[PDB]
């Protein structure tokens, strides 16, 4: 059985800190004065790129890939590069790796965050293995991927915009949204920053369609909408009362809601338009003017 | 509670105990609609009790629309009726209920996402997909799908008591989330 | 130097190799066979922004000297090249016929054109927090 303990001894205590020291070492107690060891561990002297990794997924070793410039490869290269190009063929090496590359492709082509794009591949790989109702589509779990890898910073999403954007948004996006809940709720202000950014706005606007929106639910006056419909409603009130403006359209194909929608919701805080605004809100075209819809 | 659950629809399932020639059922019988190349089997329905018979070649079928089990086995016993009176050995056998839906209306408000957010190992809300909160109660095992409106939905049912005694579990936790 | 790559040998690099294409040609069996096609894509003009920043919250804006030196930023402007897609298609020999792209973010050298710093006055510099 594996004890093991840094105890001084002489007045046990069981236990505390003996000291890491700065130069001298050893971690003599503060208690019987005495030693334990020379130390002789420096653990901020890591191995820099001057060896080190930081495998995510099982234990990287690598083949190969030769290129030093001291005999030629030529018939030796295509002897190795073939002969482990063979290996990766005995058990099931392809699958992972084929999810890990193809995962680098799709993120780095809308130019997903590396720290949470990365993270988000890192639940796919806990997501393909253990069985729990996954229909799996192999392209409706990449955008579980593609939400938790943006959710980073809105980096790109406006998840909507990238569900939008492409192929299967609907039951099979649905299957998906269920498998990661396996939450808390979303909420107006959740893709105010995302949406105005995409809709190219500014703070003061994005501010204000933020404060309409939470004032929209305090003042329960959108009783079953979607919060998101919300959310590009006020964006409407809120643009459309300062210079910066769009349209239900543009605030719509953002959102991802449609013009419609946007309206039912809108038409329904408008009558209140004065208390959900700011009260420091600027103003390109005041409440009075404000498209009635 | 004070209020009680009502319900709107049954579906029973009956074996004719008789192999059926769909296309000959289709010809005979009136209101019924046949087309295997989208169902294998003939949609029939009668007035009284208004429902909606799918019956099979293998003889069995399914009643659905009843609004009480009396009307579920009475509807059943008229669809095997014409079957025989069509010309075939058609007979009633294993009636037998396989869900019941009901429905209430609590007159008052809910703040669905702080009933979610409280059970949610039981209710899964997301508006985006649908408009109603699904709450999977475990006993009895009854689905329920609340809506902000203080309408319910109890389905899952195979006796009408399970649907009574669902909505009256729920009915504290629906109170505790009132608007108000 | 750094000017001369950026007005002149940035778009003669875009356009040596540059146009790709692509043909698809069938079996020449019966239909759907017998149908040969070949898909072009092409690069025009580049562009090249002043520089700028994307934020984690999307927002992109202008992005100053100073600003990225104190958020350790990437002082690089965006990289924007006109692309054609074309496609063409003959039966079992004559071809006949069936926007403006990110590519990437070039850092800019300071005091070059498209740097902020370039065109700027003494009193400017200063405001800018920038040494003149």
């Amino acid at each position: 059985n594996l004890n093991i303990v840094l105890t001084c001894p002489e007045c046990k205590v069981y236990p505390p800190k003996i000291v890491e020291r700065f130069s001298e070492g050893d971690v003599v107690c503060a208690l019987c004065g005495l030693v334990l060891s020379d130390k002789l561990v420096d653990t901020r002297s890591e191995w820099r790129t001057f060896e080190a990794s930081n495998p995510l997924l099982d234990g990287n070793n690598l083949s190969t890939r030769i290129g030093k410039g001291e005999t030629t490869d030529m018939r030796f290269t295509k002897e190795l590069n073939k002969a482990q190009g063979k290996n990766v063929m005995d058990k099931k090496d392809n699958e992972v790796q084929a999810a890990f590359a193809k995962i680098t492709m799709l993120c780095d082509a809308a130019e997903l965050p590396k720290i949470v794009k990365d993270c988000a591949k890192e639940a796919y790989k806990l997501c393909h293995d253990e069985k729990t109702l996954k229909g799996k589509s192999m392209e409706s779990i990449m955008a579980a991927s593609i939400l938790i890898g943006c959710r980073r910073a809105e980096v790109a999403r406006t998840f909507k915009e990238i569900q939008s954007l492409i192929h299967v948004k609907t039951k099979e996006f649905g299957k998906t949204l269920n498998i990661m809940k396996n939450g808390f709720l979303k909420i107006d202000t959740d893709n105010m920053s995302r949406f105005c950014s995409h809709l190219g706005l500014p703070m003061q606007v994005t501010t204000s369609a933020e404060y309409t929106a939470k004032k929209c639910k305090e003042i329960k006056e959108i009783a079953g909408k979607s919060p998101i419909t919300i959310a590009v409603v006020s964006i409407y009130l809120n643009i459309l009362l300062f210079q910066i403006p769009i349209t239900a359209a543009k605030v719509g194909q953002t959102l991802q809601v449609t013009e419609g929608t946007i309206k039912s919701g809108y038409k329904i805080l408008y009558e209140h338009r004065d208390k959900l605004v700011d009260p420091q809100l600027i103003a390109n075209g005041v409440v009075s003017l404000d498209n009635l819809p | 509670s004070g209020i009680v659950p009502t319900l709107q629809n049954i579906v029973a399932t009956v074996t004719l105990g008789c192999r059926l020639d769909l296309k000959t059922v289709a010809l005979h019988a009136r209101n019924a609609e046949y087309n295997p190349k989208r169902f294998a089997a003939v949609i029939m329905r009668i007035r009284e009790p208004k429902t909606t018979a799918l019956i099979f070649a293998s003889g069995k079928m399914v009643v659905t629309g009843a609004k009480s089990e009396d009307d579920s086995k009475l509807a059943s016993r008229k669809y095997a009726r014409i079957i025989q009176k069509i010309g075939f050995a058609a007979k009633f056998t294993d009636f037998k209920i396989q869900n019941i839906v009901g429905s209430c209306d609590v007159k008052f408000p809910i703040r669905l996402e702080g009933l979610a957010f409280s059970h949610g190992t039981f209710s899964s809300y997301e508006p985006e997909l649908f408009p109603g909160l699904i709450y999977r109660m475990v006993k009895p095992k009854i689905v329920l799908l609340i809506f902000v409106s203080g309408k319910i939905v109890l389905t899952g049912a195979k006796q009408r008591e399970e649907i009574y005694q669902a909505f009256e579990a729920i009915y504290p936790v629906l109170s505790e989330f009132r608007k108000m | 130097s750094f000017n001369q790559f950026v007005d002149y040998t940035l778009q003669d690099i875009i356009c040596e190799d540059s146009t790709l294409i692509l043909e698809q040609l069938a079996q020449h069996t019966t239909e759907s066979d017998n149908i040969s096609r070949k898909y072009e894509i092409s690069f025009g003009k580049i562009y090249v922004t002043k520089p700028m920043v994307n934020e984690s919250d999307g927002v992109t804006h202008a992005l100053y000297p100073q600003e990225a030196r104190l958020r350790n930023l990437t002082y690089s402007s965006g990289l924007f090249v006109d692309v054609k897609k074309r496609t063409y298609e003959a039966i079992d020999e004559l071809k006949y016929e069936l926007g403006k792209v990110f590519i990437g973010r070039l850092p800019i050298m300071l005091r070059s054109k498209n740097c902020y710093l370039s065109e700027a006055t003494e009193s400017d510099l200063y405001k800018l927090k920038e040494c003149p």
